[PDB]
RNA sequence: GGGCCUGACUGCGAGGCCUGCAAGCCGAGCAGGGGCGAAAGCCGGGCCUAGUGAACCGGUGGUCCCGUGUGGAAGGGCCAU
RNA sequence: GGAUGACCCCAGGCGGUAGGGGAGCGUUCCCGAUGCCGAUGAAGGCCGACCCGCGAGGGCGGCUGGAGGUAAGGGAAGUGC
RNA sequence: GUGGAGCCUGGGAGUGAGGGCGCGAGCGAUAACGUCCGCGUCCGAGCGCGGGAACAACCGAGACCGCCAGCUAAGGCCCCC
RNA sequence: CUGUUGGGAAGCAGCGCCAGAGAGGGUGAAAGCCCCGUAGGCGAAAGGUGGGGGGAUAGGUGAGGGUACCCGAGUACCCCGUGGUUCGUGGAGCCAUGGGGGAAUCUGGGCGGACCACCGCCUAAGGCUAAGUACUCCGGGUGACCGAUAGCGCACCAGUACCGUGAGGGAAAGGUGAAAAGAACCCCGGGAGGGGAGUGAAAUAGAGCCUGAAACCGUGGGCUUACAAGCAGUCACGGCCCCGCAGGGGUUGUGGCGUGCCUAUUGAAGCAUGAGCCGGCGACUCACGGUCGUGGGCGAGCUUAAGCCGUUGAGGCGGAGGCGUAGGGAAACCGAGUCCGAACAGGGCGCAAGCGGCCGCAAAGUCCGCGGCCGUGGACCCGAAACCGGGC
RNA sequence: GGGGGGAACCUGGGGAACUGAAACAUCUCAGUACCCAGAGGAGAGGAAAGAGAAAUCGACUCCCUGAGUAGCGGCGAGCGA
């Protein structure tokens, strides 16, 4: 018996298109132009999650550095003090401290200053 | 060796029968597959591109028209034209080994007995081909048709009153078959029906 | 044990390999024929059992042995058949050709000949001939051979 | 339809008891005069074919 | 270089080299009947690696295997070339 | 482990074209059906930021629609763009 | 030396346009993003990822999924960064 | 039949009945009991059929002896040229006949694969003959057959419109609703159209009429945009807007990252192919045969084919035949061996065949189902330039 | 009495090529496509100058098997009782 197309197609197309609202031109309106844009989006996602880790690090470290400037040493030593001493506060946190806990940060600078 | 509840026109009884100890469900399935297979029409048919009403003629020249190359409009890739691997009329029937069909018939009944839902009867009391009679006989018999009945006897009279009821599948006894057995809920056979069935498993 | 209990044994109805059906499935696009060449094409490939590139085929370099026969027919003549001793253990009493046939032992229309691999049970047997060393094990084990015609 | 047996094959080859294919050694149809007695005689013996080719030949004799 | 001779064998062939197939290559040993030598022994062509051509169709010499109801015969087979 | 894939612990493998193996989703049709859902709304269509599944999907809800649809388990293909 | 090692037998394949690189040679001109072999490797199929401004095959490194955690590789640490 | 919900019962409810009929289809929705039917029975004055039964007629029917009158002519037969056969000149018969030669009438003649002998089989050159077989214009029945890009080319006024001098080619196009109740009359309008009104369950069922997707065009609203560099996305932060009550959704300002899909290739974002966009058609199959695997049945056995019987969605029968149980050898022939050979050397191809105490258990083999492949067919789908035939 | 028509189906008289052989010529396609004659509800065949080894069967037609056997074949591709 004839297993005709009938409804399947309209339903994946309706699918991928809804996955793609917001897109420019037929990237949101044409099935195959949506479908194609969405292949793009996919890998831009998977890459950019892996990117965003390292992305933030860079953000923090740049703040951290800017702090250790204010107390007369570079990032790259301050993180050898902190190292060889024994402090293991990560830099999401150091960046947090140094922004909204200046004194509490200053301590560490000092113990790092020292640990050299 | 099994105990069939014989319905005697004087009360009750029990019969030896002696059916297969062992139920093979896959063999049951195989024997039913065969049945509904062999009984198909095979009447679906389509026309192939060479069986269509169209002209064998090339519809525009090969090169230089600017359009894509085509043969004739008989071709499947055109709306209109023959379908590709169409259904063509055929024969799904096959020759299931004789033994396997026997053990089927053995096993089927053998299962129905083993469940208690078999019942051998000697002859049918108040029933001469007239539904409400049978209907009322069946009442005294231990089946009110809240379960389906497969009913076997060469006796056009009996199975005639016994036709028309939802819960009744009629049969003659040479026409005992394993789909019909499994198909139903409760087998109510009969004694010569029983010997034709016994003349079979031999 | 009703209708929705009827059900084939684990894989006695496999699904079918379905080429031409999209990527993930595994065989779409090329649909397993790989890329181009005669063997891709709707048609074959010529007979892999003998074609050898246009070379002289590995079969037809080989010579030919003995009588091929020739018009009109084959000569028709007395065909034989081997039934042993180890076979006739399944009998007691006399044994004849037509009997042996029915036993599912003898191909009908071949003249039974008895050849002895095994042990001769005290029997009377009737063959169109006996292998010299069936005659032996049979006679001396108390039996009677009937060379029939 | 039924496959046909390759008559050329059935005239050149034999199926053995245990599946092997067997043929006649080539190379004494002629040009014999100078060939060694050792050569001439060894070309009597039937030889067994190497499986891949034997097996191919096999599919050509469906009824045997 | 000389004497004798014809193994420039018949029937086979353990075990290998080689190699996709098919081919090519090497070979002790047993039997038959021999050559040379007093003997041990050596000889299945040539110091070795080129001097070659699968099948198919057909010739010729044997073998006397099949012989289209029988005896033959025509024609085929095997062995050799 | 325990006891016959119930589920837990542990260690390890898991880029992939040609291509091989596996396990699944969905469409049409058949047995299941004299049945079962359904004008208190079938199929179809249009939404959804919710639920389940890795996924193909499947649920659930609202609007539309206005007479059909059809389960568990199996079967067969004009089966997926 | 227990490894997605090996061997044995079967089923199904695809491939029989390769390219760059290192080294060893022939050809060419001690030319060619040149040609042809050999040994390796990588791209092919890892146009996934860090380096090299960019960039199949050069250096780092073999991407099951997630993390706003940590150490490193090549290569970097004056601003772009 | 009644009640109830509903525009509408056939739904749901209460209480019942028929069934040789609970196939199917209709009736405002879902009906064994309302309609058409269904089971079961009944029917022909006329025309046709009439293979069964009845009758009549043509028609048919002995034995031995003797005689040697007859028994199919340009025929047998032989030769040359062909054809048919499985038979392609082959050892080439047989049956058919274009050309030449040319008989005999049972002590005649043809055949049995050149020919000869024997041993047989049959009566050529006159003709007719039912049934069992083929087909499907027609009529009926049934679909694990299609449902308006499908199924016939045609559901529709289709071999039509249209195209071609012609032969010839060859379309599109079905659906309001239960019922036309098909919108009186009024107002803008030349009309088309629309706005009230009116019908309907429903009028975004209003005839361009079921449902009413997507591309595509518009009106209204929220965010955003005129110092900005882009495969149009992604990640992160912030603003404004909505839904809400540490949460979401929408949009996009800034920043980071970033070379479309397919195909073909050593290699493509590639300035190499294809694609305007949407929708809908569109390509690995079927039968018979192989060879493996596989789930089952039986096991030195396994299995039926065509058909016969039975049922009309019932299965049974049928052992003809097929593979399997023994091989080796060109073959005769021999056989657990056989071949080569002088060998009772040696080799080649074979035979040694599973676990316990006949059973079991398992299977050699075979049968069926399923799956992967191969051979035969168009054999995964579209594609030539051409060849040939009859016609125009 | 004939004449003309009729979806296929049948008999007769004529009768291709592409294709296969991975080229091609014998061979294949194939006595197929098609023209023409004719007959009919069917048509052809049909009461042995048969068959072919059984001292056997006993008109014809059609079906299954025989059997892809015997054979045919640039002994090729294939053809096939
Ligand atoms: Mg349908
Ligand atoms: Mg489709
Ligand atoms: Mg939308
Ligand atoms: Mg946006
Ligand atoms: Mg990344
Ligand atoms: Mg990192
Ligand atoms: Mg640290
Ligand atoms: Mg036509
Ligand atoms: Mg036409
Ligand atoms: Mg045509
Ligand atoms: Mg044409
Ligand atoms: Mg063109
Ligand atoms: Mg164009
Ligand atoms: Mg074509
Ligand atoms: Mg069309
Ligand atoms: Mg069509
Ligand atoms: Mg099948
Ligand atoms: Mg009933
Ligand atoms: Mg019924
Ligand atoms: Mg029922
Ligand atoms: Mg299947
Ligand atoms: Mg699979
Ligand atoms: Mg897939
Ligand atoms: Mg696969
Ligand atoms: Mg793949
Ligand atoms: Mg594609
Ligand atoms: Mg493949
Ligand atoms: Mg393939
Ligand atoms: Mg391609
Ligand atoms: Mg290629
Ligand atoms: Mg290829
Ligand atoms: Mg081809
Ligand atoms: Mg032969
Ligand atoms: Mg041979
Ligand atoms: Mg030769
Ligand atoms: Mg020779
Ligand atoms: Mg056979
Ligand atoms: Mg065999
Ligand atoms: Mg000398
Ligand atoms: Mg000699
Ligand atoms: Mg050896
Ligand atoms: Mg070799
Ligand atoms: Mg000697
Ligand atoms: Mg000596
Ligand atoms: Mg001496
Ligand atoms: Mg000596
Ligand atoms: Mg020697
Ligand atoms: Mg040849
Ligand atoms: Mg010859
Ligand atoms: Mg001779
Ligand atoms: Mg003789
Ligand atoms: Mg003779
Ligand atoms: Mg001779
Ligand atoms: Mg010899
Ligand atoms: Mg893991
Ligand atoms: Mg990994
Ligand atoms: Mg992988
Ligand atoms: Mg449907
Ligand atoms: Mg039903
Ligand atoms: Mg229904
Ligand atoms: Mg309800
Ligand atoms: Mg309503
Ligand atoms: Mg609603
Ligand atoms: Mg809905
Ligand atoms: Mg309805
Ligand atoms: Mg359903
Ligand atoms: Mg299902
Ligand atoms: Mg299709
Ligand atoms: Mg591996
Ligand atoms: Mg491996
Ligand atoms: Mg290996
Ligand atoms: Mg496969
Ligand atoms: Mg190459
Ligand atoms: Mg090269
Ligand atoms: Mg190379
Ligand atoms: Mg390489
Ligand atoms: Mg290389
Ligand atoms: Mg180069
Ligand atoms: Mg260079
Ligand atoms: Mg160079
Ligand atoms: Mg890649
Ligand atoms: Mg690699
Ligand atoms: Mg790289
Ligand atoms: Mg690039
Ligand atoms: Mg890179
Ligand atoms: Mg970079
Ligand atoms: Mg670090
Ligand atoms: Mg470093
Ligand atoms: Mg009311
Ligand atoms: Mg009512
Ligand atoms: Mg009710
Ligand atoms: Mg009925
Ligand atoms: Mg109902
Ligand atoms: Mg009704
Ligand atoms: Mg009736
Ligand atoms: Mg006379
Ligand atoms: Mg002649
Ligand atoms: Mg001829
Ligand atoms: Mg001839
Ligand atoms: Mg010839
Ligand atoms: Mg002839
Ligand atoms: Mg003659
Ligand atoms: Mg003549
Ligand atoms: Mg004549
Ligand atoms: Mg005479
Ligand atoms: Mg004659
Ligand atoms: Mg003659
Ligand atoms: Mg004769
Ligand atoms: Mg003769
Ligand atoms: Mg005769
Ligand atoms: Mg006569
Ligand atoms: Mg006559
Ligand atoms: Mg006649
Ligand atoms: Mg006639
Ligand atoms: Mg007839
Ligand atoms: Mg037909
Ligand atoms: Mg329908
Ligand atoms: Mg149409
Ligand atoms: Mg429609
Ligand atoms: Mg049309
Ligand atoms: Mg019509
Ligand atoms: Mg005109
Ligand atoms: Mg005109
Ligand atoms: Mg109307
Ligand atoms: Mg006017
Ligand atoms: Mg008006
Ligand atoms: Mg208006
Ligand atoms: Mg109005
Ligand atoms: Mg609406
Ligand atoms: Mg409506
Ligand atoms: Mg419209
Ligand atoms: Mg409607
Ligand atoms: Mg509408
Ligand atoms: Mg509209
Ligand atoms: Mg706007
Ligand atoms: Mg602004
Ligand atoms: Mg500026
Ligand atoms: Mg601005
Ligand atoms: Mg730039
Ligand atoms: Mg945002
Ligand atoms: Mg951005
Ligand atoms: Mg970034
Ligand atoms: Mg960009
Ligand atoms: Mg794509
Ligand atoms: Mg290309
Ligand atoms: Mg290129
Ligand atoms: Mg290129
Ligand atoms: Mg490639
Ligand atoms: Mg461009
Ligand atoms: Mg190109
Ligand atoms: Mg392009
Ligand atoms: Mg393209
Ligand atoms: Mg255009
Ligand atoms: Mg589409
Ligand atoms: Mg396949
Ligand atoms: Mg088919
Ligand atoms: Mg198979
Ligand atoms: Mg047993
Ligand atoms: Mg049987
Ligand atoms: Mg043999
Ligand atoms: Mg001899
Ligand atoms: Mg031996
Ligand atoms: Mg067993
Ligand atoms: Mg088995
Ligand atoms: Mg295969
Ligand atoms: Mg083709
Ligand atoms: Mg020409
Ligand atoms: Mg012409
Ligand atoms: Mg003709
Ligand atoms: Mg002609
Ligand atoms: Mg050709
Ligand atoms: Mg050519
Ligand atoms: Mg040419
Ligand atoms: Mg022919
Ligand atoms: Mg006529
Ligand atoms: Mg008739
Ligand atoms: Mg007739
Ligand atoms: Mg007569
Ligand atoms: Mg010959």
């Amino acid at each position: 018996p004839r297993a005709k197309t009938g409804v399947v197609r309209r339903r994946k197309h309706k699918k991928i298109l809804k996955l793609a609202k917001g897109y420019w031109g037929l990237r949101s309106k044409s099935f195959r132009k949506a479908r194609e844009t969405l292949f793009a989006a996919g890998n831009y996602a998977y890459a950019h999650r892996k990117r965003r880790k390292r992305d933030f690090r860079r953000l923090w470290i740049v703040r951290i550095n800017a702090a250790c400037r204010q107390h007369g040493l570079n990032y790259s030593t301050f993180i050898h003090g902190l190292k060889k001493a024994g402090i293991e506060v990560d830099r999401k946190n150091l960046a947090d401290l140094a922004v909204r806990e200046p004194q509490v940060f200053a301590e560490l600078v000092e113990r790092a200053k020292a640990a050299q | 060796v099994y105990q069939i509840p014989v319905l005697s026109p004087s009360g009750r009884r029990e019969l030896a029968a002696d059916l297969p100890a062992e139920i093979n469900p896959h063999l049951l399935w195989e024997v039913v597959r065969w049945q509904l297979a062999k009984r198909r029409r095979g009447t679906a048919s389509t026309k192939t591109r060479g069986e269509v009403a169209y002209s064998g003629r090339k519809i525009w020249p090969q090169k230089h028209t600017g359009r894509a190359r085509h043969g004739d409009i008989g071709a499947p890739i055109f709306v209109g034209g023959g379908v590709v691997f169409g259904p063509k009329p055929r024969d799904y029937s096959y020759t299931l080994p004789k033994k396997v069909r026997k053990k089927g018939l053995a096993m089927a009944v053998a299962d129905r007995a083993r469940e208690g839902k078999l019942l051998l009867v000697e002859a049918f009391a108040g029933v001469n081909g007239k539904t409400k009679e049978f209907l009322a006989w069946a009442k005294e018999a231990g089946l009110d048709g809240s379960e389906s009945v497969l009913l076997v006897t060469g006796n056009e009279l009996v199975r005639r009153a016994a036709r028309n009821l939802p819960w009744v599948v009629t049969l003659a006894p040479e026409g005992l078959n394993v789909y019909d057995i499994v198909r139903t809920e409760r087998l109510v056979m009969d004694l010569d029906a029983w010997e034709v069935f016994q003349n079979r498993i031999g | 044990m009703k209708l929705s209990d009827l059900r084939p044994n684990p894989g006695a109805n496999k699904r079918r390999k379905r080429v031409g059906r999209g990527p993930g499935s595994g065989h779409g696009k090329t649909a397993t024929r790989g890329h181009k060449g005669q063997k891709s094409r709707s048609g074959g490939l010529k007979d892999p059992r003998r074609f050898e590139g246009g070379r002289s085929t590995t079969l037809m370099r080989l010579p030919k042995r003995g009588m091929q026969g020739q018009v009109p027919g084959e000569i028709k003549r007395p065909r034989y058949q081997g039934v042993n001793l180890k076979d006739l253990a399944r009998f007691e009493g006399e044994v004849t050709p037509e009997l042996l046939v029915r036993a599912g032992l003898l191909k009908k229309g071949y003249r039974l000949k008895i050849l002895g691999e095994g042990e001769a049970k005290p029997l009377k047997v009737v063959a169109h001939a006996f292998s010299k060393s069936a005659l032996e094990k049979l006679k001396a084990a108390g039996g009677e051979p009937v060379l029939l015609e | 339809p039924k496959m046909k047996t390759h008559k050329g094959a059935k005239k050149r080859v034999k199926i053995t008891a245990s599946g092997k294919v067997v043929a006649m050694k080539t190379g004494k149809r002629h040009l014999n005069w100078q060939k060694s007695g050792k050569e001439i005689r060894q070309k009597g013996r039937k030889f067994v074919l190497a499986k891949p080719e034997a097996e191919r030949i096999k599919l050509l004799l469906p009824y045997e």
